[PDB]
């Protein structure tokens, strides 16, 4: 919650997809259709600086990319993640072309 | 990751570290030569 | 504009044996990425050579659909822990 400690060993965290509502309440006017919240409103458990870009895998599928937030692990400030399920077409098309 | 645990070694085989002199961002391996990450991690 | 992708890692500080370091050949940011809103925060990297897939290195499936609220997920990284 405070300070800085960047690990040598990979870290893991289980966290649930928050409903649109609880996500939008947390960040009024800032959550687009390409975003989902995943984590805990009590704070304590969250992704942070250096995690960005990494995976949020649910039932064997990449559903999120670590994107942004208001700090890390704060009460009522869950992580916000790129909603990967909106981009399968773009990803495939790009891979085909390149 | 705040409030997590240390993953079992080499569990999460799809996880990658993006490095420019040092680790700066993560990413995921989605086929043998494409990694997906965050646009704000651009370097 | 330079990125080395490190696969097969666990301890990023020690060369353990299993790692494959492959440079990025192509870096492609989403055309509608908005740095202000962080909308479309997604980027594809093409590796200079293919990764070799094995025990230590494996792909992850793209979603077959969007996920229900309440789905448990697993988030991993070497980011800040405090
Ligand atoms: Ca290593």
């Amino acid at each position: 919650s405070s300070g800085s400690s960047y690990p040598s060993l990979l870290q893991c965290l289980k966290a649930p997809v928050l409903s649109n509502s609880s996500c939008k309440s947390s960040y009024p006017g800032q959550i687009t259709g390409n975003m989902i919240c995943v984590g805990f409103l009590q704070g304590g458990k969250d992704s942070c600086q250096g995690d960005s870009g990494g995976p949020v895998v649910c039932n064997g599928q990449l559903q999120g990319i670590v994107s942004w937030g208001y700090g890390c692990a704060q009460k009522n400030k869950p992580g916000v993640y790129t909603k990967v399920c909106n981009y399968v077409n773009w990803i495939q098309q790009t891979i085909a072309a390149n | 990751i705040v409030g997590g645990y240390t993953c079992a070694a080499n569990s999460i085989p799809y996880q990658v570290s993006l490095n420019s002199g040092s680790h700066f961002c993560g990413g995921s391996l989605i086929n043998s030569q494409w990694v997906v990450s965050a646009a704000h991690c651009y370097k | 504009s330079r990125i080395q992708v490190r696969l097969g890692e666990h301890n990023i500080d020690v060369l353990e044996g299993n790692e494959q370091f492959i440079n990025a050949a192509k870096i492609i940011t989403h055309p509608n990425f908005n740095g202000n809103t962080l909308d479309n925060d997604i980027m594809l990297i093409k590796l200079s050579s293919p990764a070799t897939l094995n025990s230590r290195v494996a792909t992850v499936s793209l979603p077959r659909s969007c996920a229900a609220a309440g789905t448990e997920c697993l988030i991993s990284g070497w980011g800040n822990t405090k």
